């Protein structure tokens, strides 16, 4: 019933820039939202839950913004250590849903 | 007699009251709609918005 898409497919920007990711919904999901990061050969880890609250032990560089339909994940500064795939989870209604998580967005940092 | 509030009425023509044929039966007409409104999916939703 709920379907999402994650854009961009991939990003690339030097060490001093800011990388941003859009997670948009077919219909509004309110604040209910979560952002996940997996290193290669590593299970994903929660970074932003409720679309605003920082997780535990995560540095204060990842910003979640937006509410309802459009959500943005913005990183103030990269250090070539956040080069991984990020996903957004609906965590709102999963009665008949093909995938709670969205598309994959791999971050590439050229240092 | 009741209208005049008297037990004797003089010869003449008096207008007493009115008459109106009462309705026979009742009908109600609504469009041929059978789908029930999605109250369940809104009220019985597991999680609500902020």
């Amino acid at each position: 019933d709920i379907v999402m898409t994650q854009t961009p497919a991939s990003v690339s920007e030097p060490v001093g820039g800011t990388v941003t990711i859009k997670c948009q919904a077919s219909e509004s999901i309110s604040n209910w939202l979560a952002w996940y990061q997996q290193k290669p050969g590593q299970p994903p880890k929660l970074l932003i839950y409720a679309a605003f609250t920082l997780a535990s032990g995560v540095p204060s560089r990842f910003k979640g913004s937006g509410s309802g339909t459009q959500f943005t994940l913005t990183i103030n500064g990269v250090e070539c250590a956040d080069a991984a795939t990020y996903y957004c989870q609906q965590t709102y209604s999963s009665r008949d849903v093909d995938n709670v998580f969205g598309g994959g967005t791999e971050v590439v940092v050229k240092g | 007699k009741c209208t005049l509030k008297s037990f004797t009425v003089e010869k003449g023509i008096y207008q007493t009251s009115n008459f109106r044929v009462q309705p026979t039966e009742s009908i109600v007409r609504f469009p041929n709609i059978t789908n029930l409104c999605p109250f369940d999916e809104v009220f019985n939703a597991t999680r609500f918005a902020s």
